[PDB]
RNA sequence: GAAAUUGUUGAAAGGGAAGGGCAUUUGAUCAGACAUGGUGUUUUGUGCCCUCUGCUCCUUGUGGGUAGGGGAAUCUCGCAU
């Protein structure tokens, strides 16, 4: 088979998870946001990428299926998307966005949105070149760390056919 | 178990076939890439790193299990190595901490589990390490497993407990 | 059938019946109301020094 | 399947009666009260809000029942709010 595989992130493996936090966007995540992902009412999607039976990939993204108190974004929010810097330039980042559209498409959505920082330029132009599209300029104040530091946020939003 | 292939080899030989090993290892590592092989990048770490484990070297030993946790730290066998590496550095706290937090990512396999209880009874840790243990045990008729762990016939868990309990009773 | 008012747990409270009995009722009142409020253990070694004449039974009522 | 009647739990009482009238402390118990009816403003989810309007039946005057979309910053016309 491909060498990239995909999997559901089970509960006895979550350990694993809160791992990539740590080891991709530092000072940003804490431990309660993974813990309560499977404590048995938001629905939550999570897939987890191997590449030659290694974890490499993590995508963790909620749906909100609320739209009379919104404006315009409801679909699938990317939250989580941990990617290794030594595991890149091989579509892993293109085939998490491929099953992030086809679960946003099987969801009878059509619109995904997702939050960038404003200091990270490559990131930005990464997400970009796939085919995304901001939302204005950025947000004040709306990215908050671990020790309480605040910086601003961009959006990224794209309409799946 | 690359390592293993060579395990028995290297309790007979020595001066005369490591050092071969050695630069054939070097040889294939210096025209691979981090990025086009990680998972030849990683075990040729870890065979390095077993090899100079075995050869009494521990901070060039220390540096290659580093880079190799911050390459790729999903695996449990870099874990294990570390864990081995400070317990042969009389480190065993630190050790049985970095072992935890490894085993606290996949809560399925019970040898990581027994090793990890061991580990902490080397510790001078028994309490925490009774408490780890009660997880995949029985709990009916008490509140921890140890009652589980009597009736499964167990041995290396007694022997290992009996031990701390000696070294312990000694201090 | 039944019982009367209980303000305890049933589900650990074990209790027989035997009906049909040509007995007395002010003696089994008296028994009842004086062997109530005493362990199991002691009922059952209270009762052997009745008929040795060493604790009687008052009457109240 | 009710009553005089004894049995347990729970509450009251007591210096030769208890029981009761006018009223009450205390314990136990209990419905009603509109603390949920409306005026008019700020709010969002939104519908019969603009709309592609379809399929089906009585007959004017402005036609009745059945359902999938595009924007929800028009509108309080509607329910929560």
């Amino acid at each position: 088979r491909d060498i990239c595989t995909l999997d559901n992130v089970y509960a006895n493996n979550l350990g694993m998870l809160t791992k990539l936090a740590h080891v991709t966007v530092p000072n940003l995540y804490q431990d309660a946001f993974f813990s309560a992902l499977f404590a048995e009412k938001d629905v939550h999607f999570t897939q987890m990428a191997y590449y030659s039976e290694i974890p490499v990939g993590g995508l963790v993204a909620k749906l909100v299926p609320k739209k009379q108190n919104e404006l315009s974004l409801k679909g699938i929010q990317i939250e989580f998307l941990g990617v290794l810097p030594n595991y890149r330039h091989k579509s892993i980042g293109s085939k998490l966005l491929k099953f992030a559209e086809d679960k946003c498409s099987e969801c009878h959505q059509h619109n995904v949105f997702v939050y960038l920082p404003a200091v990270d330029d490559l990131t930005k132009q990464w997400f970009i070149a796939h085919g995304f599209e901001q939302v204005g300029e950025t947000v004040n104040n709306f990215i908050k760390g671990v020790n309480g530091d605040e910086q601003d946020a961009i959006l990224l939003k794209k309409h799946i056919s | 178990a690359t390592f293993s292939n060579v395990k028995p080899l290297y309790q007979r030989r020595k001066s005369k076939v490591s050092p071969l090993l050695e630069k054939i290892v070097l040889d294939y590592l210096s025209g691979l890439d981090p990025t086009q092989d990680p998972i030849p990048f990683i075990w040729t770490n870890y065979y390095l790193s077993q090899h100079f484990l075995f050869l009494k070297d521990f901070p060039k030993a220390q540096e290659y299990i580093d880079a190799a946790l911050d390459h790729t730290p999903t695996l449990v066998e870099f874990y294990i190595l570390k864990a081995r590496i400070l317990k042969h550095l009389g480190l065993m706290d630190t050790a049985a901490g970095i072992l935890e937090e490894g085993r606290q990512l996949d809560l399925q396999d019970r040898f990581i589990n027994c090793k990890t209880v061991k580990y902490f009874l080397r510790a001078n840790n028994i309490d925490k390490a009774v408490e780890v243990a009660s997880l995949f045990t029985k709990n009916d008729d008490s509140v921890n497993g140890i009652k589980d762990l009597h009736l499964v016939e167990a041995s290396w868990f007694i022997v290992e407990q009996a031990e701390a309990y000696y070294r312990l009773y000694l201090d | 059938a039944r019982y009367g008012a209980t303000s305890t747990n049933p589900a650990k409270s074990a209790s027989a019946r035997g009906s049909y009995l040509r007995v007395s009722f002010k003696n089994t009142r008296e028994t009842a109301q004086a062997i109530n409020g005493w362990e199991l253990t002691k009922a059952q070694k209270y009762l052997e020094q009745v008929l040795d004449h060493q604790r009687a039974i008052p009457f109240r009522r």
